[PDB]
This record gives C-alpha cells, structure tokens and sequence, in this order.
C-alpha cells in the first residue's frame, strides 16, 4: 500500500550534481512531510531536510543547507533531492522517508529501499557474469552449491543479483563486493539446492546493473563442466 | 542538535538471553524511538514514542525510559532479532540518531559446508581464472581459509567476503576467490583450499583436478 | 560629580532591575540558557550596583567598590552583547543552564526554532517558539542598554576618583 | 523628605523601567495582552514618573504632577494586580491586543495552554505555551512589585504636599 | 474559545449554479475545516486544512480563506450536497464550530404522488383509528394537506411529517396522519386528504370508503 | 476498517446518570486521541472533551469539566463517558470522534454514529407497530406506496426501521416523529414499489426500539384489506 520508490543507484562525477527522485504511492502524497536521510557506514545516520509537497516548504541541516536542493512534483506526487557540487563525502544510500504525526511524536513509519550514490572519476565499466558451476566438487551431503560470479564491475553500489527472476530464494547467499587491485569491483552470489533437482530444474541467476544498463543472465549447470 | 550516545556499540547474546540496549541523549528529549536496519535493508521502524511497538514488531521487544536515559530491551532474543538498532529523537532540529546498537547472536558452533568452483571456460577466454571455494553455513565467524596449489602455498592472490549473520539460522557464509592470469592457471594442476574451523576436528580440504569435468 | 546622592540612587535602581530581569531571565525556558544567567551575571552584578551605593554615605574601599562595580558593568554589556549574537547570529556558547530550571522545560530549546516538518512552520508550535525567543532578545536587550547605563555613571566617577588618587 | 534629589532620581528610574517592561511586554505574544498593554499603563505611566523627576528642580502645577503621578501608581498597581489574576485564576478581561503586534502572532494564546488533545500535555508545543505564560507572569509581577515602589515614595511626598497645602 | 460565525445560515441555489459559503472567526486561527452533515447522519469531514478536500469529496468543492475569514465554494451544486456545513477551529481549546450553513437545493417544482391509508384493523383493535395520506416526492415544500370526513372539514387533530431533502432527486415527502377514536372512525363512511401544491393544476384529492378493501 | 461503534440510543431519568461506550477498531486504538462533542439543534457542536487512552490523559472543555467523566479500556479497544446529575439539557446526540494530526492540523478524520440520549422522568413505552397495507387506495402510476405506522413509542429517540432487513432501500422514506397530544411519540415509514411486485414479493418492515429491546416485524402486503 503505502510506499515510497527510489532509483536504486547512482553513479557519478566530482563536481557534477545528482537528481534522485522518490515516487510516492498509496497516500495523499501533499498531506505528509518528505524527509530525506543519508546513511554513511563511517557517520551512521544524518537527516538532511524535508519538503512538505502541500505548499512548497523546506527545511534543511546546517550542514547541508548548500548542498541539498528538496523540491516535489504534486501531479507525479514524486519529491526529489538535488545534490550539488558533488565529492567524495557525498557517497552514501540516501533514503526518503515520510514522517507521520502519532503516538505524541513525529514518526519515520514508511522509508524507501534508499538510492546508493557514489562519486567517482572513473568509468562505470559493466558487470561480467561468469558460471559457478556445480559439480561433485561442488556437492556435498546430497546438497550442491552453485552460483554466479559477476566480476569486475565498477561503481561500489551493489550489481543486484536474483535467481530465477526472485522464484528462487531460499539458500541464496550474496556476499559483499570485494575491491579488487584492479580497482574493479567483484561480487558472487550461490545458492545450495538438493543435488537431485540439478537435472530437472534449470537455475538462472539474473543480475542488473543499473548504471551501466547491464541487465544480464546466465544459465548454471552440470550440464557445462 | 542532541547527541544520541548508544551503549554497547556491539552486543551479543545467546538465544534465548535477555538484552538491553540504553540510549543516551545530550540532552533530555520527549521520546526516543528505535529503528531496526538489517544488512542491505532500509532501516525499519521499531518502536516509537518510546515505547509503542511498531505494526508486527514481536511483543518479545519492549522500549522504556525518560529525560536522557532510554533503553530497548528484549526479553528473550531470537535469531531473527540479529540487526542494528538505532535510537532517534525529534525533540531538537535537525532529527538526530544514535551511533547504533550491533547484536549479533550467540548460536551452537556450525561446521562450514566447503565447496570449491574451477574457473568456467567463459572466464578462461577472457584471460583470467578466478577459482572460488564457499564456505556455507557456519559460526562461529572466525573461519580461515588457506589456499593450495600443487600443495604450494598461496597468499596475498585471494580475498573473503562474507554474509552478515543469516536472519534465519544465525550462520554465516564465506566466499574465497583465488585470483590467477590465465597462463598461471594453465601450469599447475591441483588446486585446493583448505578450511579450519572450530567446527572441524581437522581441516577439511577440497579440491579438483584442472581438467576434469 | 556633586550630584552623587542623585547618582547614587540611579545606581541602586540600576541594581534592583538586574535583579528583576535576571529573575525573569531565569524563568524556565529550555536547555540551553543566555550567558548572562549562567555566569549570574544579574545577581552578583545587581548587587554590586547596590553596594557602589555606599557612596550614598558620602576610604580606600570605596575607591575598590567603585572600580569593582566598573568592571561588573564593563563585564555585563559584553555578556549581553554576547547573548543577543548568541541568539539571532549563532548558538556560539552553549550554556546549559541550570537543572534546577531545566527540570520545567526539559525537552525544549529557543536557539532554534525552525521545525523539522515544514508543514508546522504555519503551526501555533513554531511561532510559540519564536515569541520565547523574541522575549529573550528583549530582555536581553533591556538588560544591555541598562548595563550600558551604569558604565555612564561608573565613568562620570572613576574618571575622578583616579584622578584625585 | 529633604533627600527629594535621591527620591526624584528613583522616580525617573522607576519611569524607564515602567516603559522598558512595557515594550518588553507589548513583545508579539498572541490574541490576547495583557490590561496593562492595552491600557498602556507602563508608556503613559512610565513617563508620567519621568515628569514627577520634575521636583528635581527644586508652584501649584507641581502639586498636580505629584497627585496625577499618584494615581498613576495606584492604577498601575491595581492594574497589574488584575491581570496577575487575569492570567491564573481566570481570563476576565479579554484585551483583544494591538493589531500590529497579532500580525505576528495571530494564530496563538497564552490564557489557555491545556492541549486539546491530551496526548499533547508532552509536547514540546505545550511546554512554549507554559513558557510564555510563566514569563507574562513574571513580567507583571516585577512591574507590580516597581509600581508599589512609586506608591512608597510618592506617599512619601504627597502626604507632605497636602499638609504643607 | 473562538466564535466561528457562518453565513448565510440558509443558503438556497438552483442546480448548477454557484455558491460560496464563509466562516468569519472571532480572532483569526491557524486552518478551518468543513464538515458535511445530512439528516440522521454523523458529521462528515469534508474540508481539512482550509483547503484539502477529505477521502471521496468531489473536487466540485473547494475551500478557501485566511485569518479571520474563511470560505467553502461550490462550482456547480448538485441534489447531492443539501446538506449542513460546519466550519470548524483547532487554534484553541477547546475546539469550536460554526452554526452551520443550510444548503437546500432550487430543483425544478415536482408534484406530490399522493396516496391514503386506511386504518387497520390491528389498530382498531386497539381502540384507536389513525389515518395516513402520503404526498411523495414533491417540490417545493409548501405543500398543504386538507383532510375531510364525510366532507366535514377536519383540524386540528392531524399532524404532519416531512422528509429532509432527498439526496438523490432534491425532492420532499410528508405524511400527514389523521387520528381519531374508534367510535368516532366508525361513524363516518367517507374519508379523504386533499392536497394542495404548485405541482397541481388543481387540489387533488385521495379518498376511500370505511369497510371496502 | 477504521470504525467507530455506538450505542445508538439511551433513555435516562433526571439526576441519574449515563455511561456510553465507543468501540473503537481497524486501528491503533491506543495511538490516537478519542475525543467526543455534543449536538443539540439549539446549541449546534460542542466538543465536550478527550482522552488519550495511551496513557490516560483527559482534557475536558470548561463547560462539562464537571459533567463528563472520559475513560478508556486499552483491552476492549473503548473509550466510555460517563455524565453525572442528568438534566434535560442533557438530551443530545453525543459522538465520539478520533482526531488524527495531518495536512498540518488536528482532524476528526472518523467519527461514530452517535447515542442519542434523551433525560425524561417518564417510563420508555415501546411502540405498537402497524401496517400501512398497499392497495388501489395507494395505487397511481403503477406504483404502489406501502409502509408501517410505528405508533406510541417514548423517548423521543427515534426507532430505527429498515425494510426487508435493510435489503430494500431505494423510495424508503422514514419520517421524522411527532410528539403526539398523548405525550407518546409516532413515526411512520413508507416505501413505493412497482404495483406488479405486491403479488410475489413479501415486504418486511423491520422496527428495532433499543431502548425498549423492542425489535418487531411487520408482514405489508393487499393480502390483508
């Protein structure tokens, strides 16, 4: 019912500026206050401002009063958040999140899936997605693994990684992306299945890489040693 | 401006233990309220005003505390309940949080289910070959992960990942990917890695063979 | 001057309106408080204005109380002027006032006034928030151009004093 | 009392002050001021204490300065003893203010600050309200305590006046 | 304590055309909201915010104003919105309404589909007679009823009922009850109500024979 | 979903006193602020007080400070008021009514049907329901009207009547009461219906006096004269 859509990455140049947008659903979207948060792993989480859509109003953190531009679209009921100027201290997830008034307080009660953004020089280069192909050297306990390996990539934010379009996710591990000395990002995701199923069943893993459009997948079994 | 000062900066507990997270605010503040944030998830409302649980947040959590002393505490922990928390208050411009509360849950050691991948021909005709051994399912996180070629030893060429602390299970899992130019690949024959693990009465290793199916 | 009787009086009253302002100042009204109450700038001080009334009764001390009392209302107009700067420029010194006044108004504050929710800069909450601080410039305005008083009538002694000693 | 140069000095003091706690007091504050305000008691009675420093200057018009300045004790005493009254047992005298003093407080009162909605006794809203009413209280009540002050000295004259008249 | 004055307080428009009611307050307030309230209903919040239609409002309204005045506007009226609106305040405790605004709609004159009931024979068992002529679904409201008996003319002892405005069609009914005793019902043979109304190019009259079916 | 319950109906003596509920639901019950207002034709809205069933905090308007008494159950999910020293001054239309915070104000976004009480030192006769039988009498156009006659009832408080259980609703028109000379107040109701439809449909006319627990049933049909 009650959501908030934003792009999912970012990936962009020192002292460029950034637009993310976050599409409101399910709600009077002029009837509530839009925040926006930035997450960073070596200062937690910083509010940065508000927009309320009704009128037009913002507020805004000391500390971001010049890099942050909240402005809202009433007909797309979509808030958006300019980021100027841009460098390295930008790169964060910013969520939108919608602040109610209940229980006596002002309440953060629906957020959005955040819009990893990271400043960069670099090219983004594209995911290549290679088989981990399951095999006896792969099974184990009448268990095998599989998985994907979707190498050098670039841009931190994550290459998203799904098996059999979302059907499949029970066992499915996606570990975190590694850099690598080439300065390129890798990441692998495996899921253990019963080994008896790798006959019948055809396993896909897709992965999408949004700032580089690279929407991949690729199919993983014995039937490839 | 307050500042939420959250202690411990890292908890664990085993399942089932009793827990208490304090929040400690510069300043007193009308209410705290707790989100919850799970590894790759946006962070999920918990408790607010204090203490009103949020819609399908367990009774097994309960929030208390007045001024600038407030604490999260939960009755008896649960896998599921591994996260971190961070305390948030609005009584000041700007809304301000807590540097987080990381609980990590004490659950019986598990043995890694070890697997190793060759590199796919795919990879081959591009040049490279990353080798990849996983290590499935285990706690607690201190595994080590020793790479072997033609029994020679490896190091410096390889890199971990590994999950956050499975929601489901407490586990973890470990990715060791061996990096190698294709011409180095094509030399040797045996590649193995060797994993020890409180798990394990001995270090199990895996391996194959370069060349066979 | 002659007028010292006159004066005199106009220092005493100088007093007793620190008094009033400072205890008025002091009326619960957040976390953080002026400077001016903080260091009881209005106490001490007021008082200071009533003991250079000593000079009403017209030795070495009075010399001493006339410019000790110099130095509270030098001391006093820089507070001051610190405190309205401290209000509409930057919270600069953050006095955390005083728990026994805090424990009246223990989640509030009046060095900003902003909300966090733009929708409630219409709400009767915000502009509640701006009078509190908008009686405090005035106190502490008030304060000021009195503190600047007795630096008048300070001066149009001390500047005799030294010089018959 | 011969010390009329000491007692004229203390008048004009309690004059200015009437008159900076007066702007003090007509500091923007909600749909209601205080009887005083609206009466302007501390501007008109302010000076009022002002001209009576007129014996400072030591004929009949002085007599009626010294009487008029009387009853501008006397009312402004009992002035600020309604609206003490108006403020904590019951809202009397509903002075609607000034109109370009509402302008910027024109959604907002002090004579009530019970929430509405109970879950409100918390906010932070309602601790301002509690403020702004703590403070008008304190404010009339230091002017009452300096308009009893000029009730003390003028006594202290005009009961001289009449009997020397 | 604000007063929160309404005009007009009868307000009557033909179908489409447009009206614009005020609310003026005595000191000016934060926001009004309008209320839509029908007969035997529970007020309905209609306007929130000065100018926020509530859930399901036909953007046919709007609402408007500052300060100390304050106005609910109608493009085009329709059968649906006869109704009372009330403004109403937060600013202060307590909270304050207006007297209402009574929106009745100008249709186009309809004529009364009048019909007569006799007493039954449940009733008359009782002891008592009531008579009961029906004017349905008629406009405008002066309507008027004239029982007769035997052709005497009867006063008196008779009451009228009518209807609110009906939502659908802007129309009106009454029913008007003639009462009597059994021993007086059982004297007269010949009992009629005729009715009256612009809608009739002559009185019509409604009757029946005691003792037929 | 969010639904506020009345008691629609309660007559009471002089100088006794009342408690009616509100049964709240389809939400946080705790989270929001109850509030109930008064209605009289004479005197308009008047909001009588509130109470935060969170804790357990009331507010009261000046006026009935000492007539109502707000409480609340956390468990059943109701708020109760209870008003002391009965007058006929007493006798209105009471609702209860949750304010949510929103579009930056407060907002009775829900309200209850409302208990009507009326204070009457006279005893709550239920009332004597007769059938307005249809026939040539009340035939014109080929429709036919039929009703019933709800006659000498007390408490002003109207009867509540539906048609065939509320599945009939379209041309039922339901009367205002009259006070009669006997002190006894009448209601009728009435329904047009196609002529043809008084042959093979039945109509029930459904009369429900609460304050009596005077439910009835009437069958209206030219089957009788």
């Amino acid at each position: 019912q009650v959501q908030l859509q934003q792009p999912g990455a970012e990936c962009v140049k020192p002292g460029a500026s950034v637009k993310m947008s976050c599409k409101a659903s399910g709600y009077t979207f002029t009837s509530y206050n839009m925040h926006w948060v930035k997450q960073t792993p070596g200062r937690g989480l910083e509010w940065i401002g508000a927009i309320y859509p009704g009128n037009g109003d913002t507020s805004y953190n000391q500390k971001f009063k010049g890099k942050a531009t909240l402005t809202a679209d009433k007909s797309s009921s979509t808030a958006y958040m300019q980021l100027s100027s841009l460098t390295s201290e930008d790169s964060a997830v910013y969520y939108c999140a919608r602040s109610t008034y209940y229980g006596g307080d002002w309440y953060f009660n629906v957020w959005g899936a955040g819009t990893c953004v990271t400043v960069s020089a670099a090219s983004t280069k594209g995911p290549s997605v290679f088989p981990l192909a399951p095999s006896s050297k792969s099974t184990s306990g009448g268990t095998a693994a599989l998985g994907c390996l979707v190498k050098d990539y670039f841009c931190e934010c994550p290459v998203t990684v799904s098996w059999n379009s979302g059907a499949l996710t029970s066992g499915v591990h996606t570990f975190p992306a590694v850099l690598q000395s080439s300065g390129l990002y890798s990441l692998s995701s495996v899921v253990t299945v019963p080994s008896s199923s790798l006959g019948t069943q055809t396993y896909i893993c897709n992965v999408n890489h949004k700032p580089s459009n690279t929407k991949v997948d690729k199919k993983v079994e014995p039937k490839s040693c | 401006q307050i500042v939420l000062s959250q202690s411990p900066a890292i908890l664990s507990a085993s399942p089932g233990e009793k827990v208490t997270m304090t929040c400690r605010a510069s300043s007193s503040v009308s209410y705290i309220h707790w989100f919850q944030q799970k590894c790759g998830s946006s962070p999920k409302p918990w408790i607010y005003a204090t203490s009103n649980l949020a819609s399908g947040v367990p009774v097994r959590f309960s929030g208390s505390g007045s001024g600038t002393s407030y604490s999260l505490t939960i009755s008896r922990v649960e896998c599921e309940d591994a996260a971190t928390y961070y305390c948030q208050q609005w009584t000041s411009n700007p809304p301000t949080f807590g540097g987080g509360t990381k609980l990590e849950i004490k659950r019986t050691v598990a043995a890694p289910s070890v697997f190793i991948f060759p590199p796919s021909d795919e990879q081959l005709k591009s040049g490279t070959a990353s080798v990849v051994c996983l290590l499935n399912n285990f706690y607690p996180r201190e595994a080590k992960v020793q790479w072997k070629v033609d029994n020679a030893l490896q190091s410096g060429n390889s890199q971990e990942s590994v999950t956050c602390q499975d929601s489901k299970d407490c586990t973890y899992s470990l990715s060791s990917t061996l990096t190698l130019s294709k011409a180095d690949y094509e030399k040797h024959k045996v590649y193995a890695c060797e994993v020890t693990h409180q798990g394990l009465s001995s270090p199990v290793t895996k391996s194959f063979n370069r060349g066979e199916c | 001057m002659r007028e010292s009787k006159t004066l005199g009086a106009v220092q005493i009253m100088n007093g007793l309106f620190h008094i009033a302002l400072g205890g008025l100042l002091m009326i619960p009204a957040g976390i953080y408080a002026p400077i001016c109450v903080t260091v009881w700038y209005p106490l001490w001080g007021g008082i200071m204005y009533i003991i250079s009334g000593s000079l009403l009764a017209a030795v070495k001390g009075k010399m001493i109380m006339n410019s000790l009392s110099l130095f509270a209302a030098i001391s006093g107009m820089i507070l001051s002027i610190m405190d309205i700067l401290n209000i509409k420029i930057s919270h600069f010194l953050k006095m955390e006032s005083l728990n026994f006044i805090r424990a009246h108004t223990p989640y509030i504050n009046i060095y900003n006034c902003e909300p966090a929710n733009p929708s409630e800069k219409n709400s009767p909450s915000t502009q509640y928030c701006y009078s509190i601080q908008s009686l405090f410039l005035g106190i502490l305005s008030v304060m000021l151009i009195f503190a600047f008083f007795q630096e008048l009538v300070i001066a149009g002694i001390v500047e005799n004093e030294w010089k018959r000693t």
